[PDB]
């Protein structure tokens, strides 16, 4: 259990990124035709197309299921993420497995 | 759309490395899932117990909130083997003492592992499941050498199937949540 203020951190391991094309929450958030992992600043359809920065080999992306953020490439790492759900419940990160 | 809550039975096994993790394949088909459910209708509940390690642990009872379901899987234990009396047994309880009555009521076994128990042990839960109007959607998967196994598992499901209500699905090892997606687990 990891909270910031009351936004959920919640870790998700995948074998691959394409299990999400099949998950009736993500698949409608997700753009599988985007390189390299992103963050929604919205929660319109399609919202993740925000380039996270310097991210870590198995980082596959971030989704913030509520409040709206910052909407900028490379600007923050996603430690720097974890701070600005603005009204988030959860904040999911998506891992490539091993 | 069906207004239902599940308890999701988890096999954390010492088994579920062999045959992917069988854990891993496990977890995703669980994520998809509780995907599909909470998507369906916002007003069904999920809920997840592990079956094996020290003993039956339950992470959350039914929860209609997806990060919880989610969080509580990250970081799972493997080890021991399955109690699934006393897994099915806690699930039933979880359900019966729903909130929203107007919920259906479905357990969701994960079967990873040998099954130590005989026929008529089995038809005497599945038919006690039946009397508590709950139904059973069995997941059979690492034949760890069991041509006894899926027997068993059969004679369960007979015991609660209702309403063509209950299911079973056998994979073999030769994709886990591909099959499932297909199958009327998933519809």
């Amino acid at each position: 259990e990891e909270f910031v203020g009351d936004m959920r951190i919640v870790n998700v391991n995948l074998s691959n990124i394409d299990i999400l094309k099949k998950h009736e929450t993500f698949k409608k958030y997700f753009d599988f035709t985007l390189t390299g992992p992103r963050y929604n600043g919205n929660i319109a359809e399609f919202a993740m197309i925000w380039k996270i920065k310097n991210p870590p080999l198995n980082l596959l992306g971030v989704f913030f299921d509520d409040g709206t953020r910052d909407d900028e490439d490379d600007k923050y790492i996603l430690e720097e993420l974890k701070q600005i759900g603005n009204g988030a419940k959860n904040m999911y990160i998506f891992w490539q497995y091993e | 759309p069906v207004l239902e809550a599940t308890m999701i039975c988890i096999d954390n096994s010492e088994w579920m490395r062999n045959g992917p993790s069988r854990l891993q394949a496990q977890t995703e088909a669980v994520n998809l899932l509780c995907g599909a459910k909470t998507q369906s209708n916002p007003e069904n509940t999920v809920g997840i117990l592990t079956m094996a390690g020290k003993g039956v642990r339950v992470l959350t009872t039914p929860t209609s909130d997806l990060g919880k379901i989610l969080a509580c899987m990250h970081g799972l234990d493997v080890g021991g083997e399955i109690n699934l009396t006393a897994a099915i047994q806690i699930a039933q309880l979880a359900l019966k003492h729903r909130q929203n009555k107007n919920q259906r009521q479905r357990i969701i076994v994960f079967a990873g592992s040998p099954i130590k128990y005989e026929k008529k042990a089995l038809e005497i839960v599945g038919k006690r499941l039946k009397k508590n109007s709950v139904s059973l959607d069995i997941v059979n998967f690492g034949e760890d050498d069991d041509e006894e196994k899926p027997q068993k598992l059969e004679a369960l499901l007979t015991a609660v199937n209702n309403n063509d209500g209950s299911h079973i699905v056998h994979v073999p090892s030769g994709a886990l949540s591909d099959v499932l997606l297909s199958t009327p687990v998933f519809t």
